[PDB]
């Protein structure tokens, strides 16, 4: 939800209070997680494609399964 | 005959499905073909064999990577020709360069092998 912080000097009583809405950090976290997961999945898919290429079959995948 | 079909774009090449064989007449033309079949790699089904199948007579290498070979073959009725095969094969004698082949078979082979990009 939200939080707030208070700054104050030890010898003084004049304090400054600020408020933060956590939604911004929530957006940051969600975007980071989404990007990380997308990168992982794309990496795995590329690795799979690459090993299949390593097998070095001339035809494409669908043609292979059709033959 | 109905046992095979003439390959499109070839005057001396035909394919027998039941036998899964691609044949090229050495010096003879085909005739009467009302139908033709487009060439396709699937036709050269790779022969599986735990020990390489031995071959005799004249043998030529088409694609070492794909185990594609051309074997001289004469039909028992004495019809010279060559069989294009793909699979685990080995030659009893020394393999021979394709340049040894006649221009007729060579032209047919070029048509059949080089993709028409």
């Amino acid at each position: 939800n939200k939080v707030r912080t208070v700054t104050e000097i030890v010898n003084s009583d004049e304090k400054i209070q600020k408020t933060y809405e956590l939604a911004e950090f929530d957006l940051k976290n969600l975007s980071s997680l989404e990007s990380y997961e997308t990168l992982k999945i794309k990496l795995a898919l590329s690795k799979y494609m690459a090993m299949l290429s390593t097998l070095e079959m001339t035809q494409p995948l669908l043609e292979i399964f059709r033959n | 005959s109905k046992d095979f079909l003439q390959l499109k774009g070839t005057m001396n090449a035909f394919y027998a499905p039941k036998q899964r064989i691609l044949s090229i007449l050495a010096v003879n033309r085909l005739f009467g073909a009302t139908e033709t079949i487009d060439f396709h790699p699937n036709l050269l089904v790779y022969r599986q064999s735990s020990p390489p199948v031995r071959l005799t007579g004249d043998v030529y290498v088409v694609d070492k990577n794909e185990k594609v070979f051309l074997v001289k073959h004469v039909f028992s009725n004495t019809v010279p020709a060559y069989l294009l095969i793909r699979g685990d094969y080995e030659s009893s004698s020394d393999l021979k360069s394709l340049r040894d082949l006649n221009p007729w078979v060579q032209n047919t082979l070029l048509k059949l092998l080089i993709p028409d990009s």
